[PDB]
């Protein structure tokens, strides 16, 4: 039975790719950019949940960057704040032409953005691998990790042996960093001595996407072909739990940030709807299956237990009952 | 790049299906017909998502008469059943004001009255 | 007349006031009152009519769409 | 404020002479023993309170997150000192 979207945000074009700020700002609303087709849009979400003063869903648009080409993946900074005394709005974008674009903004007139080149391979996902935020990792098809600082410099390259699909920083521990591949070896890279710490493995291919848990940091998610998989760590390098996530295949892996048992997976734009299956560990079947026309991206809400998946011209928001 | 169509309608990909129909127009330069058919279906899609202006954009450009009136009929449809009628009312009529006025006149002499709302 | 003359601006205002039956029973009134009264002011009296009909037609409109 | 409200707010404080001196012991024990401190949390507060008053005073509204110890402070000295029953001028 497909679910229908607890709430749904009209938008001007297409959504690529949809993300939560993961960190504190210091307002009430929790920042969501969204990246179209030539456009990347920072805004603000209050829930009824978070507030009941809000009904339904509260959302403004704070400010709209011109991207120029198409946003595949975009990763938040940790010094993002909305503080009133001083402001500061920060968030690399990766675009369809090897190219990172580092936007720095006040939130009021000044807008600045650094192209960061290198790249001979297009960049599927890009993370802050730095707690100051000062390191931003970018994993492509070159078959290369590489850390670039703020100034645009390369402070480490890491050859993959596959194209890396899915890069991110470890939730507690410093200076652990996992880089998963598409033949299914996640690896997981020392940022001080630049050395491969461990190297896990899928036993589907091909490896899409992989993300840690923040609650428990120990558990790690990713999904593999048609199926999801998760693993535990200190243990073993094979799968804990693997069942079959969607039928045609399985592209985003998220977990959620209030729950470590809960996490969602994205079917692939194709032939069917872009269905999203929010499963539970306890439950062999997904809590909440929602049906998407054609969607792209996926985050979840830090505090609450919402997901976003960025469907046509819209934002689908999906609740799951704890 | 029409197998490809097809297999993004089935696919349910509409925005595809519409920027691929575009660079097949462009393939066929000379072929009226091939052209009219991409442009239908690019109409067709826009309808089915609630674009109205650029389903009449569409609509506008087919180079075939006959398929542009049966377009409009389908909109004029469409758009009467989502009680879109200010853009209807907007959406000028290429001496077809009287075709689209014999089209629900029609309606009403064939429907019952205590059920449809054509007549008003 | 005066009470119809107010009822021209509540017509006119962009947010809808008066329903469609609501100005079918004006009219009605109107009517009967031309009846009746057989048995400059003139011209904006019909300027008001006019008027009254457009948007009472236009709320039909919104209401059959609606 | 738990001693400016709670101690002095009792009217028999006025009473014995070795409450006031105790206190007043207390009071001139903090910044001849660790006045390093002292002065560390006086150029902290004041510079707080001066950067977030002046930005606020742009359009916005002071956040609820503002301590004034030392308006508590000084406040704490005017009621210590006000009463005198003793005559001590232990304002000396």
């Amino acid at each position: 039975s497909a679910s229908n979207a607890t709430y749904t945000v009209d938008c001007e074009d297409y959504v690529h790719v949809v993300e939560f700020n993961p960190f504190d700002s210091g307002e009430a609303g929790s920042l969501l950019a969204y990246g179209g087709i030539s456009y990347v849009v920072i805004a603000s979400c209050r829930f009824q949940e978070e507030d009941s003063t809000v009904e339904g869903i509260e959302f403004k648009t704070l400010k709209t960057f011109h991207h120029g080409e198409r946003v595949v993946a975009i990763a938040w900074s940790p010094e993002t704040r909305c503080d009133a005394l001083l402001p500061l709005l920060r968030f690399a974008t990766a675009a369809g032409d090897k190219k990172i674009r580092i936007f720095t903004s006040d939130f009021q007139d000044k807008n600045e953005y650094k192209v960061i080149e290198g790249h001979s391979g297009y960049i599927n996902d890009l993370v802050f691998c730095s707690p100051e935020g000062t390191d931003i990792a970018s994993v492509g098809d070159d078959h290369t990790c590489r850390i670039w600082d703020l100034d645009g410099k390369q402070i480490a390259m890491f050859i993959l042996r596959s194209p890396g699909m899915s890069v991110a920083w470890h939730p507690e521990g410093a200076f652990k960093l996992m880089v998963a591949e598409k033949t299914g070896t996640i690896r997981f890279y020392d940022l001080t001595t630049h050395q491969a710490i461990l190297s896990l493995e899928s036993v589907q291919v091909p490896l899409m996407s992989a993300d840690w848990c923040v609650r428990n940091t120990l558990r790690i998610g990713a999904v593999a072909g048609n199926d999801w998989i998760i693993w535990e760590m200190p243990r073993s390098s094979y799968p804990q739990d693997n069942k079959p996530a969607h039928a045609d295949r399985a592209r985003m892996f998220r977990w959620s940030k209030c729950n470590e048992n809960v996490f969602a997976t994205t079917g692939y734009p194709g032939k069917m709807k872009s269905q999203i299956a929010i499963h539970h560990l306890a439950h062999p079947q997904p809590i909440l299956i929602g049906t998407a026309p054609v969607g792209s991206g996926l985050s979840w809400h830090r505090r609450l237990p919402l997901c976003v998946v960025g469907g046509y011209r819209k934002l689908f928001f999906w609740l799951t009952e704890m | 790049y029409n197998r490809v169509l097809r297999l993004l309608e089935d696919v349910g990909l509409p925005e595809l299906v519409i920027q691929l129909a575009t660079i097949a127009i462009g393939e066929a330069s000379d072929d009226w017909r091939s052209q009219a058919a991409l442009r239908t279906r690019i109409f067709k899609h826009h309808l089915d998502m609630g674009h109205n202006n650029q389903a009449y954009d569409a609509l506008t450009q087919i180079p075939d008469p006959s398929r542009q009136l049966d377009c409009l009929r389908q909109l004029v449809v469409v758009l009467c059943e989502r009680s879109q009628l200010q853009d209807l009312v907007e959406f000028p009529y290429v001496n077809l004001h009287n075709e689209v006025v014999g089209i629900i006149e029609s309606r009403a002499r064939a429907v019952d009255l205590m059920t449809h709302n054509y007549y008003e | 007349l005066t009470l119809l003359l107010d009822a021209l601006p509540l017509l006119e205002q962009k947010q809808v006031i008066f329903s469609a039956e609501q100005t079918y029973e004006l009219m009605r009134c109107l009517e009967d009152r031309m009846a009746a009264k057989l048995e400059q002011d003139s011209s904006i009296d019909n300027t008001k009519v006019e008027m009254l009909r457009l948007a009472l037609a236009r709320n039909l409109a919104r209401a059959i769409v609606t | 404020l738990f001693l400016t409200e709670a101690v002095v707010g009792s009217e028999s404080f006025c009473t014995d002479e070795f409450f006031i001196r105790r206190i007043h012991k207390l009071v001139t024990d903090f910044p001849t023993l660790m006045p390093m401190k002292v002065k560390q949390l006086r150029n902290r507060a004041e510079e707080d309170a001066r950067l977030i008053q002046m930005s606020m005073q742009m359009g916005n509204e002071p956040p609820a997150s503002l301590r004034r110890d030392l308006e508590h402070l000084l406040l704490l000295i005017g009621e210590l000192y006000r009463k005198d029953p003793f005559h001590l001028e232990l304002a000396l």
